[PDB]
Parts: C-alpha cells; structure tokens; sequence
C-alpha cells in the first residue's frame, strides 16, 4: 500500500499548497473560503482531493465488509460504475443544474452506493454457489444490506418531502436513484431469505427455489414498471432527458428474461 | 380665414355694461356654460370685424425727416453678413458691398463695388412677410457705373421700418432691376409717430360673465396662477 | 338603472382593451353605444371621440355635435374641446373664433390636457389670441411634465412622422442628443449590415431562416423606442433648463418650441396611423378630420397632411367653395411652422389665383422667403420665371439668368429644367438680338 | 530683454501645447513635457502650472514632490488660482509638507476665489462631509452648484465624455421605461446573434474567414448610447436638484439638492484622471497611483478614496513615511464608509480588530461591524459578528446568538454556505467539548 | 490629523486683537495670501489644540429624574419596525416584542414577549457609531422568562441619548446576551443638563487680516454671498 | 426602311405617353421633371429615345453628305460602332463617374463623330480606285473634311482649357480622343491630296506612293506617342484604364505595316 500512501501524501501536499496560496492573498477565513470557492483550479483541486478521500474511504469499507474480492467480479463492477457515472453526468448536464458545492456530492455519493449495491449483489451470487461459508460473515453481509438500506431510504425520504414541499426539481431524479437502490436493497434482502432456506436444508429445494425466483422476478418487474413510470412523466414538464436509458433497457431485459423463464417454467 | 385677429377673455364679475365705442355687443350670441365643478356662467361674445380707421389719428409732429438726422450727424454704422458680398450700409453718407479676396499670406485683394452716394396724401405702403405696412421712400444714385447698363451709375431706395427690438440693422437684400438694388432698415425711432407706426390690429376683448351662486371667475386657473407664479 | 349601463360601458372596455380585432372593436363599439344610449357619460364620450373622426362608427358630424350640446351641458372636462374644435375650422357649422376660445379655455380649466395643449400651441402662434411667451410656455409645460409622466414608466411608444405631400436656435442645444443620433445610426448600420447574406455559399442564412431577420428588425425597433425615449427625455430637461432660470439664461423663444417637440411626440400622436390608414383605403372623409383634431392641437405633419387633403378637393363636408380658403389656411399654418412645401404651396396659391385673388407680388413674396431660407430651388424657379416672363416686376433678362446658374448648382437634379429654361432663355435673347 | 524673454517662452510654451493638443503619443507627450519644463524654467506661469501638476502627480514626467513645492510656493504668492488648490491639497494631505488644516482650508478657498472649480468641488465635498469645517447644506449647496452649472454647461455642448469607476478592492426618479426597453433590444440582438447559423462551431474545417462584421460598431453603439443616457440623467438630477432648492413643486430640502449636486459633479471632465492613476498603478508606479488618487480623494469620490486607502493599505505607496501610512489609509477608510460601501466599513472593523494605525479596540470594531450587518446586509461583516460573540471579544461570551449570526449569515448571501457550515461545525464540535468536560 | 475638528473663514478687516481667551495665536503660523484680482491679505490661524474642559461647568438645575418624569407621565409612546419583529416601547410602563401573524382570513396570532415591567461622581460613557457620548441609563428586568436559561426571567436597560430635533424615537436595539436587551431612546430634554449634551468640538476660527490698499471682503466672495441669498 | 420609320415613331409616342402622365401626376414644370429623372421606368425610355434620335439624323447627315452607300462598309461601321461602344461603356464605368443625363450627350456625339470618320476613310478607300468621280463628291468630301477639322480643333481646345482650368478628369480621355480623330483627319486629306494629285494628270505618279508610305509612316509614329503618352499619363493618376489596348493594337499593327514595308522597299 505504499503507493496508495504516497498517492495520498502527494495529494495532501497539493491542496495545502492552494491552502497557503490561497491564505496568502486574502489574510482572513472568509475571504479565504470564498476566493478558494470561487477560482477553478482551487475548485478542481479540491474536487480531486475529495475524490481521493472518497476512494480510500471506499477502499476501507470494502476492506471491512468484504474479507477478500475474488478478483472475478471487478470487471462488471467497473462496467456498471461507468455506465452510471456516464447516467449521471448526462442528468446534471440536462437538468442544468450547473456546477456548484453542493450536488456534486450527490452524485458521487449514488455513484458509490450503486457499487456498493453491485459488490452486495455479486457477493450474494456467489455465496450462493459458496459450500463453506462462515455465520460471521452471514452476519455481517445482512448488517450491511441493512445498514446501507435504511441509510438510502432516509435519503429518499429527505429527497422526496423537499420535492414536494418545493416542486419539480432535478431531485425527483436523485429520489428515483435512491428507489432503485432500495430496490435493490430489497432484492438482496429476498437473496439473504432464499439463502436461509438453502443454508437450513441439507437437500435442494426445486419448488422452493422456483417459487423464490419467481418472486424475485415479480418484485423487480414491478420496480422496473415504476421506475419507467417515474421516468415517463419528464416528458409533459421541462424537455427530454436524453438519459436514464440504459438502465431503463437493462430493466427491460430483466423483465424479459423474467417472463421468459416463467412461461418454460409453466 | 381672418387667422390675425386677436381675442382675450375676462371676467369683469356679474355686474357689467356691455361697452359701446369700437365693437358691439349684441345678446343672441351668447352661450350658456357650466364647469367641471358645477359652476354656471354666461358668456358673450362681438362682432369681428376691426374695420375702418376710427382711431383718431392726430399727429401735430413734423415730418419724419428730422426724426432721422440724429443718424445722419452720428455717422454710427451697422454691417450685413451675406452669402459672398458684404453689404456696408450708411445713412447720409452711401451705401457700398464690397468682397475680401484673401491672398496667401501678403496680401488681400478688394472687390468692392458703390451702389449710390448722397451728396402726397396717401402714404406708400410695401408688403412685408405678408403684411401691409407703410414705409418712407429715399432717392439716390451715382455710384459705380455697370457694364450691363451701358456705363449707367446704379440707383437704389432705402426702406425704413421700425422694430422695438432693433439696432439700425438690415433686414434683407433684393434688387429690382440689374445693378438697382433696394436695402431694407430696421430703425426703431420712427414708429413713434401714429401714422409711421406698425399696423397692428386693436384687440377685441371678450366678457363672459358669472351669474351669482359662482365665484367672479372659475376655481381651477387660480391654482393654475399661484404654480405659474413661483415657477 | 345606470349599473346596466356601466356594466356595458365595462364589457365594451374590456373588449376593446384586450382584442384589437375590427370586429370586436366594433362589438364593443355597439355595446358602448348602447351604453351611451341612457347618457352615461364616459362610454358617451368614448363612443363620441371616434363617431365623429370614422373608422370605428358611421361619420355622422351633426348628430355628434347635436351630442356634443348635452355633453357641454354635463360638463364634461372633454366634451367642451371637441365642441370647440368643430367649432373653430368651421366643421359643419358657422365659424367663430371667440366661442372656440371660451370652450377651449374651460375644457382646459376641467383639467384636460388636450384643452392646455390647445391653449398653449394657439397662445404660442397668436391664433384667436394675441402673441405671447408666459401663458403659452405654462400651459405647454402643464401638459410636457405628463408627458414625461407617461415616458418614464410606459416607454414612450415611437410612431413614424409621415407626410402624405412627401441665440441657441440651431439645434436647441448640443452634447446628448446628438450622441443618441451616432448611436441610432451605428445601431442601424450594425443591423442592415447583419442581414447581409450575399457571402452564405449553403449557408449563413440556413435556407430561408425567416426566424432570424424578424427578431433583427424587432430588436431594431425596440432599440429605436429606447433611443427615442431617452431623446425626449433629454429634450424635456434642455427645456426645463432654457425655461425657468438656470444653466443658460432667460430665454423664452428657445423654448417654447423644445417644450412644444416633447408635447408633440408625447401619445397624442398615434391617431397618425388612424388617418393613414383610413386614407390608403379610400375613405377621404375621416383623413381630414382625424387630421384637423391633431392640426388643432399644432402638429405641423397634421397641418402640411390636411391641408394636402383639401387642396385636391376630396373633403366632402366643406363646400367645394370653401375648400380652397381653409386649406390656404392650415397650408399658411404650415408655413408658420417652418415646413418648406408649404411656402411653395401658398405661392401657387396667390399665383394661379387658387381662393384668393390673383396677385403677383405676394406670390413673389413667398417664393422668395422659400428660396433663401429654405434653399429650395422649385420656388426660386418659379421666381426666376417670374424675372424670364415679366409678372408683377420690371423685366430684364441677366437676373433670371443668374439665380437659373444658381438653380444649377443648387441641387443636383435641377441640371436639367434650367438648361432647357437657359436655350429658350437664349433662344429669345438671340431672336432678340436678331431682331435689333 | 524681460519681454523677449517671455515671448520666447510664450513661443516654446505655445509649440509645446500644440504638440499636446494633436499628438497624443506617449513620447510626443514626454517631449512636450520637456518642453513645457523649459517654458517654466523662466517662469511661465501658465506653463508653470501645467508642468507643476505632471512633476508632482508623475503622469507624464518623472516624479518629484520638492520641486513642485518650492516652485508652487511662487505660484501662489503670484496669485494663480490652480497653484493654490495644489498647495492646499500638499497641506491637507502631508505631502512632502508639515501637515495641517486650517491651512488647507484657507487654500481652498482662496483656489475658490481665484475662479477654480476643483477647489469648489473640493469646499463643496468637504462641507457635505463636514470634514474640517461645520457640516451645513447652504454652503455645501454653493460650491457644488457652482460646479454644477460648469459641468451641465459643458456637457450640454460636448456630452461630458464617459468614465467607469473601476474598483481596486473589489476588480483587482425618472427613466424606467427607456433602460427596460434599452437592455430588451440588447436581449433580442443576442439571441438574433447567437440564432444565426451557429455563430460558433460552425462546419468550421480551414474556416470560412468571411470576417465577423459586427463587433465593434456595436460596442460603438453601446458606449454612446451609455454616454447619452449617462447625458440624459445628469441634466435629470440636475432639474430635479433646482426644483428641490429653488422650491419650485418641492419646498425647500437640503439633503436632496446637495445630494444630486454631488452626484452630478463626479461625473465630470477631470474624472479621466482616474484611469490617468490606475493605469499608473498598473505597469506598477505606485507613486504616481498614490498621490493622483489622493486628490481626488480629496475632492470627494468615493472610488478614489477606497482607492487610495487600498493603496496605502498594503505599504505599498513610497511617498508618505511608513510610520504614517495606516493613520492616513485609516481617514480614507472613514471617509468612503460613511458614504456607503461596505468593504470600507468592514475594513475599518478590520482596522480597530487587529490593532492596526489606532490601538486595538475590541468595542468599537464591534460596532462598526455590527453597522456594516444592519444598515448594508453585508455577509463578511455578520460573519465576524458571529465569530466575536463566540469567543465572547469586546462583550460577555454566549454561545447561541452567534448561532443565529452564523445562520442569517447563511441566509443572507449563497456565497457563505462553506465558511458558515465549517464554523458552525467547530461550533458544534467546542460545544459539545465543552458539555462533555461539564 | 483627524475629522473632527471643524474651521471658520472669518474676515474682521485691518484692525483686529488676539484673543487671550479660548484657543491661542502666536506670530509665528501667518500666512501671506495673493488672490487673482491683487489683494493682500495676512491670514492668520489658531492653534489646534482644543484641550481641557475648562468650560465653567457650574450649573444648579435640576435632578435627572426631573427630566424624565413628564415623558414618564406622558403615556404617549412610540413604535418600531424590524425586518420580522416590532418592538414597541413605553417609556416607564413596558415593553412589548412581538409579531403578528396572519392567517388566512380568521386567525391573527400575536407571538408577545415581554421585556419586563417596573413594580456617583463619573457619568458612565457609552460609545455609539464611533463617538463617544454621555447617556442616563434605567436598570431594568424581571420580563418573561427566556428558556434557554432555565426561565430567568428577562432584563432590558433603557439607554437614554438626547438629540435636538426628537420624537422619543429608537434608533437602536441591541441583545447583548441571549434574553438579556438594551434599547435606546431619544429625547430633546435631557441634555440640558451640564453633562449630557454632544461634546461638540469648538470651532477654530482663522482671520484673514486685510493690509492697507486692498479691501476686508474679496470681490468675488463679496459677489457670491448676496448670488446665494438672492438663490435662497 | 418603313420599320426603322415605324419604331422611331413607337418611341415619340412611348415618350409622349410618359411625359403626360408625369404631367398628370405633377401639374407644373419643375416638379414633372425631378420625377422623369430620378425614377426608373421612366428615365430608362429617355435616352433609348435619344439613341434612336441620333441614329436618325446620323442617317439623315450620311444620306445628304453620301448619294448612296455601296453595301460594303456597312458592316465594317457596324464593327466600328460596336468596338467603340464596348469601349465607350468600359470608360463610362471606370472612371466612377456616376449616372448623369449630361455627359452621355458627349459620348453620343464622340461616336457619331468617329462614325463620320470611319465613313470618311472608307469613301476615301474607295476614292482611290475610282474613275469616274464627279465635283460634286470632291466638295461634298472637302466640306466633311473641313467641318471635321474644325470641330476636332474646338474640341481639342475645349478639352485643353478644361484640364488647365479644372484640373485632371473625365475630358483629358476626351481630348485624346479628338486629337487622335484629327489625326486621322489629316491622314485622310494627304490621302485625299495624293489621290487628286494624281487624279489630275493622265499617267501615274511613281513618287505618290513614295509619298503615302513616308506619310503613313509619320500617321503611325504619332499614333505610337500619343498612346504611350495616354499610358503614362492614365498610368500614373487616377487607377488602372484597362482600355484602349486593342485600338493601341491596331495602332502599333499600322506602324508595323508601314515601317517594315518602307524598309523591305528601301
Ligand atoms: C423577506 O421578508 C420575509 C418576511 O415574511 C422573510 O421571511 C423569513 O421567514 C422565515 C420563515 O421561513 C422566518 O424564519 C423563522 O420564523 C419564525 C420566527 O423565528 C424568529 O424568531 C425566533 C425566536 O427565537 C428567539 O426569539 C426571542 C427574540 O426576542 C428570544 O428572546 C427567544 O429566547 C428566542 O430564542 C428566532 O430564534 C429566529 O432566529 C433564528 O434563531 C434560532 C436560534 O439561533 C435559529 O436556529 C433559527 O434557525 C432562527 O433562524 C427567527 O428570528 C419561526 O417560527 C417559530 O415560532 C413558531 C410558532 O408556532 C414555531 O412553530 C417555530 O418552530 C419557530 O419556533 C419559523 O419556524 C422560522 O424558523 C424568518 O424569521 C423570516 N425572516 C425575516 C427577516 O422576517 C424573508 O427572509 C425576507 N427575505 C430577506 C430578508 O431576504
Ligand atoms: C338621459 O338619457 C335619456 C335616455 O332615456 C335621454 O332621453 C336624456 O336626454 C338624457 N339626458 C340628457 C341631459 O340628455
Ligand atoms: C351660422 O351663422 C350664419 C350667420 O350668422 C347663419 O346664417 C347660419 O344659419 C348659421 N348656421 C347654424 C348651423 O347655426
Ligand atoms: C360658393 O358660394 C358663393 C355664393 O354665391 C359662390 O362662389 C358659389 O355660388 C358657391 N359655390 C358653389 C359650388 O355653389
Ligand atoms: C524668475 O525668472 C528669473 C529670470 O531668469 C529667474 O532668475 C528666477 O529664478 C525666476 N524665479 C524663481 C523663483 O526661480
Ligand atoms: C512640520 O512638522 C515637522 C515635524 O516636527 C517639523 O519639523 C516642521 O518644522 C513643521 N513645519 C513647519 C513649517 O514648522
Ligand atoms: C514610527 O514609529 C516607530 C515606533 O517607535 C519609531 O521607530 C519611529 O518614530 C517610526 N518608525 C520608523 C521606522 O522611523
């Protein structure tokens, strides 16, 4: 981890640099602050020194809540935070909602929790082929599933009751990415179910699986329905979106290869 | 349609006699009127016509001659800027125009030209601006002779009219024939004889009275008087 | 029983305010005569001002005045000018100056300020009063401070001075105004050189994009409203400035007529494209009679407009007789105003005998103030004919041939009459000259 | 040989102004200069004048205060007009001379008596301000009208070219309906521009190169049409100031007509000294960008006093000693507070906070911060309110109204939200220290 | 130095004696002054000191109190408008902080708080925008309690300034500490007391001595003083 | 020809017409002209109707001063005409001279006067070589001739006041073209000198050719200065001519055909 600590220590170095170059001008705190706020290169760094910090962070609590990646599933990991970091950089260029201290955040923020939520959903496939797992690591994943949910649902609450109170904004945007993640959240909760039955039972369950399957597919159907009804209603008000479209097609493919293996199954 | 006649109206009060001399004043002319705040009034109004010359025009003063020597003994002339010529006129002495040809740098050439030297019940009238008015004719000649009249020495009349705001001023400038040229004055002094005076029309005054119950005169031009006054 | 009548007179303003189309302006235009018809006095009045000038209702002058008579006897601050001004130019009634100036007066003691306006423009120019500078120049700036008032907050809205024919006095100061002239010229050369497509070669002007030249022209006119306001507004202070005391001395004579400019632009004059308008598509009849309201009030483009009008015997109230003396009337009103044409006009006027009696050396009189004032060279011709022929004046030849000369160089397009004046000129001295 | 003498230098004066007049190189100035120099060497006092206020304020010569004092001392005893008001400028502002007041004044009057109009602007400011003598509207009334009837005259004939006051701390009833319509067309002509057939990006490849067209006629377009509204507002203020005085429509009311007065005033001709000083302090010639600031200090702008005071603020200025320089940046700070700009206010908070020229004086930079909050809404200045109630400076510690400081704060402006929200947490955070050792 | 200190043009003419009392001259700060019209004048200037307080401050009128009572009896007090608030307050009686709410066409609530209720050689000095002035203060409190504090109740401190031209106006308020207020007052009695007057500066004056040959008033001064009283 | 009569008489009634309705509109003198000049449709008519006057009478001037054309110079004036037209209408926009119904008078009369020319030297070609020629064509030929020197001598003398008097303009081209017209007068009459000389005697003259080739020749250099003056001279004020470069062809074509000749001959 040395050049992670030196990547860092550079970093470090950098923004105190603005820091002092900053202070020197403008001898006080505010106007400090609000010429640091208001030049770009004081802005980029640090937004560069935030996105540092933010990968760390990210890299310890993958540390703690995962023991070890089984170097199988970065790739799709990288692919899905491509594609929404590309999904979110398109909704605050068509919302204009303009580059400012405080909704850049957001964005990074659900970048990382839809990482999160795609690391959850690969270690829950592959816990469900795992033949020796741990009752500490059972028992720290459902921490984590719950954690992660609550912490999005109150963000989607607290999202939800400013539209409201204020009107259609680029919010409700924000509120269906945090839906989708709860989605999500609950999907991995119906996944920890489906493995308590497994992991009880020393015989394979056909009926048992099928039935948990199915309904899996029916919730996450409904998701996809509501999620393109939210998406729908951009349309009548403001202009298109020309974004959200690619989720909106993996949605469908989901709900295709639902209806698929319910009609073979049948 | 008679634009030049001239009106004013007053309010001698609610007791009044129509005036006799000058215009009459007759009854079914007049006219009922009411303000914006209810006040009732009668007006009348003359004939307009401001004929005749009934003024009784008395003047045991000289003629006009001696009204203009003080001019002649002063010898204070004017001059008149024009398009090219400059024309320098003096009453009692001559009249001349002349031109200054500025050569570069030594020397100036003159171009000067003489149009005279000086060595009846009914009086005349001209028409100026459009207006009849009558004016006091003066003969003189032998100035500079033209080549256009066969070496004859130019003639031209100087026209008098008075102005309260002059300064033995010209007016303007025009000719009547080639090399005889006619030079109109602006003397202030010799209006002051009744005759040679401007031919001014007499006002006709208009009366509109104010029936009892309402103040003399209408309540919006006193307001109207006090903001003209301290503006 | 009169809340039915508001209510109409409410319904007809309301339709008239919020649709401009002819038939829902004549609608309200009914339902405000129907208002009018228990003698309610503000729709009445409405539908007054517009039954008598046309283009709204049937002209019908002796109903309006027959109206009018009631409406006097209300005493209606408006009703007393417009009976006034039929009065005055003799509209289809007997001519006399006094009651029109007893009508007018108290039409501007009720406080309208169309009435001050009269009051101070015939003050001004000593018509139906004698000539003077207090009574003019107060009753003038009684109605520029509401001009003003209504430039400020309105904008001031910019109307096209339009001629159917077509001390410090030089340019009543100097400095603002002629700022704002250099800036509406580059903002008009900026514009025109803008719709400049000729070098597009499949492109620039996005074939026929329309969209874009429309918001050029529109951006233009709205600048213009915004320079012309400011123009007013700096006219209005010079006036107030040259009037009272201050900044440059007493000086009544230069300005009375700048207050008289800013009254004139004011928003009086809009119905310039009503009669325009009614006069591009025949209907003679209402031309000189929304002309006569704003030649009333001063407006030289109205005067020179009514007059032209008259002179060729369209007007259908006046008779064919008295024609020709009211418009040698408004025309020398014209002239008092300083507009060139209309000296040319009233020369015509005494030279062929058009009203008054043929007499030359009037005609000469205003042939000659339009020459050297002006430098117009049509009434300087005719004058040089009058030297070539005779009229009036002695006869010789070598004046009229040097204001001819001076006829040449005096306009670039008189190269022509004078050298066809100058070989018969010199067809003449040369039979002449044979002849001797 | 006297009258030769001065025929000669009236001649070489004569040339010299000539040159001025129409050449306005750099060089061809400077050359002019000297030659003005030579005309002064044997006492032309026109020339005298005119080289005195290039050698003291250092526009177009090298600077030298010595000189011009020695040689203005003749200049007044003389008895010109414009040698006492830069005598009485050198003794208000301690310039190279023994400062005082009194002396400044009589000097002022006296440039006043003599005909001047920058000593009657001057008298005028200074008995608006009531700096040095009784604060009045009467005589402030006079010597800003008599200013004021030059500069409508001049500017009724020429338009009184345009000046925009730009600032160095901060860079470095009539006439609604005309702007709206003003900056309405300026709308429609940007949006007409950037319709057209992409302005921009265009297909581009090599460029067609046919040449823009439009940029400078418009620009030429705006400023004069900024110099004529300018025009049409100077002469409005100017109507409205005499009918306020004269009590023609409005009585008689002091405060309105001086005010208009002096707003009319600073827009004048002598205004181009502005840029004449900044672009002196650009090229970095700070003492040239002092001194042509302090006078029209003096004379009453609000941009040269924050000027000067900025200029003085950070040592830069060479001229006046550095034992001095905060006392006499202090004044200048004062003097643009109480005509309203808010950095002067809080720099003079500044200024009684850290102890800087005057001793520290925790109360009073209180106050002057508290003013700079209420009467201007300014963020920076409740911002510091916030912070001296926390750490309880100048009065009794409490920890909630600097809550309620912090968060209007906040409310005021969308520029403090960082700062706000960082104190606010190591407010939070010493709080609950504090409750925790509790 | 300073803006403090205020200066007069004065104009006695040739003949004129220093004053021995107030400020001092000496003969050494003369000034000789040429005008554009030729005129001599010898111009002279006070020493700008402005020291001590030897003004003679001897006066047996009444106590403060005296003052106070009749605007204390008036029962005629005044008001003020905040950006939220509205502190009205009546001199000796109380006051009264609130704000009134409206509802949507029933409901008006008004939110009272009360500031509270009433059942030495050196005058203490209270700084305001910068000036340093005398005041009477009336200590005060017993309001409604603030529970921030545990329900103390609250207390104000009414500021007593004078001012010639007043209307028993506040010109500022002011929260020391949370619950805790000061408000002040302005009133056009008080201050004829010795003390509580503005300390206002003495005007310096300079004499401009005319010298023989040349008149006491300058032609252009002599012109503009009746220019500005005939434009008055 | 009954056609050319037919549409001079269309364009006496096409400009009858327009005058009287300019009248109409107008009622006096000045003012139905101002409108004749400045507008179009109606300015147009006038000098079409000027150009067919001047055919006419050039027509009418060649039937008195000619019995009859011998249909071969035709076309050759026809050419003339054409050249000197193209020629006359590059000037006419070269110069910047503006539209004025003033000088197209002068350019008028210049073409009728070289078409008088070039009908001189044709008859003079064909004088040559003619037997039987009565005294009546000699003093018709004679007059021409001497009424074209005399008009060429006033223009000539106009032309050289007017540049000494004025200054350089339009009239200095002008006078070169009239010198260069008097020119070719005088080579016209020493041809029709030689040619009565040895009309007058019965036997042919060796010495007459000797004579027209030593005058051809002198004809030809004078041509050559004056062209090389008229370059220098338009080359030096003004702007660029880019005229009169093919008659300086056929000029320098002449002196070519007579110096070369004389020095194959001598
Ligand atoms: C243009 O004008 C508009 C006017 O309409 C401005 O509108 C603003 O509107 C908002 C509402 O969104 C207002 O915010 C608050 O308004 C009320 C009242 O709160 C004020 O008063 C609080 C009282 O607290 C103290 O008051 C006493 C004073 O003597 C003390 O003695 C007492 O002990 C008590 O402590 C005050 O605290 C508060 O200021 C801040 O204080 C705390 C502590 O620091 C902060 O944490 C707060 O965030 C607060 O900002 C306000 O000054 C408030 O209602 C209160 O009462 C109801 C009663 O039912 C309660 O239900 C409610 O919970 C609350 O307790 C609102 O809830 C709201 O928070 C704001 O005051 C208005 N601003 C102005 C200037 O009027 C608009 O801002 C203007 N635009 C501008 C200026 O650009
Ligand atoms: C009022 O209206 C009635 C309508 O019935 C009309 O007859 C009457 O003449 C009106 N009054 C006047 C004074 O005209
Ligand atoms: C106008 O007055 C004349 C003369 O007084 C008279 O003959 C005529 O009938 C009147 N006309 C009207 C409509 O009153
Ligand atoms: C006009 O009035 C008089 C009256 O006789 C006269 O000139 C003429 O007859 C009238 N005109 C017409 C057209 O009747
Ligand atoms: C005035 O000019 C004279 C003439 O040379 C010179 O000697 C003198 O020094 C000048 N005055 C001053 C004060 O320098
Ligand atoms: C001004 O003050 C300085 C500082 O003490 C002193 O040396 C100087 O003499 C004073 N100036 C005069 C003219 O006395
Ligand atoms: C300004 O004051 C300091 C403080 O003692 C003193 O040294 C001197 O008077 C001045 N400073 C300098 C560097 O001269």
């Amino acid at each position: 981890m040395f050049r992670t600590a030196v990547m860092m220590a550079a970093s470090l170095a950098l923004t105190g640099a603005v820091v002092a170059h900053a202070y020197y001008l403008k001898h006080q705190f505010y106007p400090t602050v609000v010429y640091l706020t208001k030049s770009s290169p004081s802005m980029a760094v640090l937004y560069i020194q935030a996105f540092v910090l933010v990968f760390l962070l990210g890299k310890v609590m993958g540390k703690v809540f995962f023991g070890q990646l089984r170097a199988a599933e970065m790739e799709h990991l990288l692919e899905r935070s491509w594609y929404a970091v590309t999904e979110t950089c398109l909704a605050f260029t068509v919302f204009r909602d303009d580059f400012s201290p405080r909704f850049v955040a957001l964005f990074t923020l659900l970048l990382f929790l839809k990482c999160f939520h795609w690391l959850a959903e690969d270690r829950v496939d592959f816990m469900e082929r795992s033949p020796n797992i741990s009752w500490l690591f059972h028992c720290r994943i459902v921490s984590l599933m719950f954690l992660l949910g609550i912490l999005d649902f109150l963000f989607v609450s607290h999202a939800y009751h400013s539209i409201l109170t204020r009107g259609a904004s680029v919010q409700l945007v924000f509120g269906f990415e945090y839906a989708i993640l709860m989605t999500m959240v609950l999907t991995i909760f119906i996944k920890y179910v489906l493995h308590s039955v497994d992991l009880q039972s020393e015989n394979p369950w056909d009926n048992k699986a099928v039935y948990m399957l199915y309904t899996e597919l029916f919730t996450g159907f409904i998701k996809v329905l509501l999620y393109m009804a939210f998406m729908t209603i951009m349309i009548k008000v403001h202009t298109f979106p020309l974004f959200a479209i690619r989720p909106m097609y993996l949605a469908m493919r989901q709900f295709k290869k639902a209806v698929t293996d319910a009609i073979m199954s049948r | 349609l008679s634009d030049d006649i001239p009106f004013r109206v007053n309010w001698p009060g609610t007791e009044f006699s129509l005036p006799t001399t000058g215009v009459l004043y007759k009854e079914d002319n007049y006219v009922i009127m009411t303000t914006a705040h209810k006040e009732k009034y009668k007006c009348i109004l003359p004939l307009v016509t401001s004929g005749d010359e009934e003024e009784e025009k008395d003047y045991k003063g000289p003629n006009p001659r001696e009204l203009l020597e003080p001019l002649f003994k002063q010898s204070s002339c004017s001059y008149r800027i024009e398009s090219y010529w400059t024309y320098e006129v003096c009453h009692g002495k001559h009249i001349r125009q002349y031109h200054e040809e500025k050569e570069t740098g030594q020397k100036i050439n003159i171009h000067e030209y003489y149009l005279g030297n000086m060595l009846s019940n009914e009086i005349p009238t001209k028409n100026i601006e459009g207006q009849m008015t009558p004016y006091y004719p003066v003969g003189m000649g032998n100035g500079t002779p033209c080549s256009l009249k066969q070496n004859r020495p130019r003639s031209s009349t100087v026209m008098y009219i008075c102005h309260p705001e002059s300064k033995h001023e010209i007016l303007s400038v025009a000719e009547v024939t080639t090399c005889e040229y006619e030079v109109v004055i602006l003397t202030p002094l010799l209006c002051s004889h009744p005759k040679y005076r401007f031919r001014a029309s007499p006002v006709n005054d208009i009366f509109c009275q104010s029936l009892p119950g309402s103040p003399f005169k209408p309540l919006t031009l006193r307001q109207l008087e006090q903001q003209e006054e301290i503006l | 029983q009169m809340q039915e009548a508001e209510m109409m007179y409410q319904t007809g303003m309301k339709i008239l305010n919020g649709s401009n189309k002819k038939s829902q302006k004549r609608e309200a235009y009914r339902y405000l005569q129907k208002a009018a018809s228990m003698n309610h006095t503000k729709a009445l009045e409405r539908v007054s001002y517009a039954l008598l000038f046309g283009d709204y209702l049937p002209q019908n002058i002796q109903a309006a005045r027959e109206m009018f008579e009631k409406l006097t006897e209300e005493g209606s601050p408006k009703g007393q000018t417009a009976l006034g001004f039929l009065y005055a130019s003799g509209l289809g009634v007997n001519s006399s100056q006094a009651k029109a100036l007893v009508y007018y007066t108290f039409g501007a003691l009720g406080g309208n300020l169309i009435a001050h306006m009269v009051l101070g423009y015939r003050y001004w120019a000593g018509i139906g009063v004698l000539q003077s500078c207090e009574s003019a120049l107060t009753h003038y700036r009684l109605v520029a401070n509401h001009v003003a008032s209504d430039i400020s907050l309105t904008g001031g809205s910019v109307v096209q001075r339009i001629r159917l024919p077509d001390g410090m006095a030089y340019l009543y100061g100097r400095g603002v105004q002629v700022n704002y002239d250099l800036a509406l010229k580059y903002f008009q050369k900026a514009a025109e050189q803008g719709w400049v497509d000729g070098q597009l070669q499949l492109g620039s002007m996005y074939y026929n994009g329309i969209g874009v030249k429309r918001d050029y022209k529109q951006a233009l006119k709205y600048f213009n409203l915004a320079s012309q306001g400011g123009h007013i507004l700096a006219f209005y202070n010079l006036a107030q400035m040259h009037a009272s005391g201050t900044g440059v001395m007493r000086s009544c004579h230069t300005a009375v007529e700048l207050f008289k400019n800013v009254c004139e632009r004011g928003r009086w004059s809009e119905r310039l494209m009503t009669a325009y308008n009614s006069y591009k598509d025949g209907d003679y009849n209402a031309a000189v009679i929304q002309y006569l309201l704003l030649a009333e009030q001063g407006y030289e483009v109205a005067q020179s407009n009514a007059a032209f009008i008259l002179d060729q015997r369209e007007a259908s109230i006046v008779g064919e007789n008295e024609t020709y003396p009211r418009a040698l009337l408004h025309w020398n009103r014209a002239a008092s105003q300083g507009y060139t044409v209309a000296r040319i006009k009233l020369g015509d006027y005494h030279f062929y005998g058009f009203g008054t009696d043929v007499d030359y050396e009037t005609a000469f009189i205003h042939y000659r103030l339009a020459s050297e004032q002006q430098h117009s060279a049509q009434a300087m011709f005719n004058l040089g004919y009058m030297h070539e022929k005779g009229l009036g004046i002695k006869q010789d030849i070598h004046l009229a041939k040097r204001f001819y000369d001076m006829a040449a160089e005096a306009s670039p397009d008189a190269q022509v009459p004078v050298f066809l004046a100058l070989c018969k000129l010199g067809v003449v001295y040369f039979l002449q000259y044979i002849r001797e």
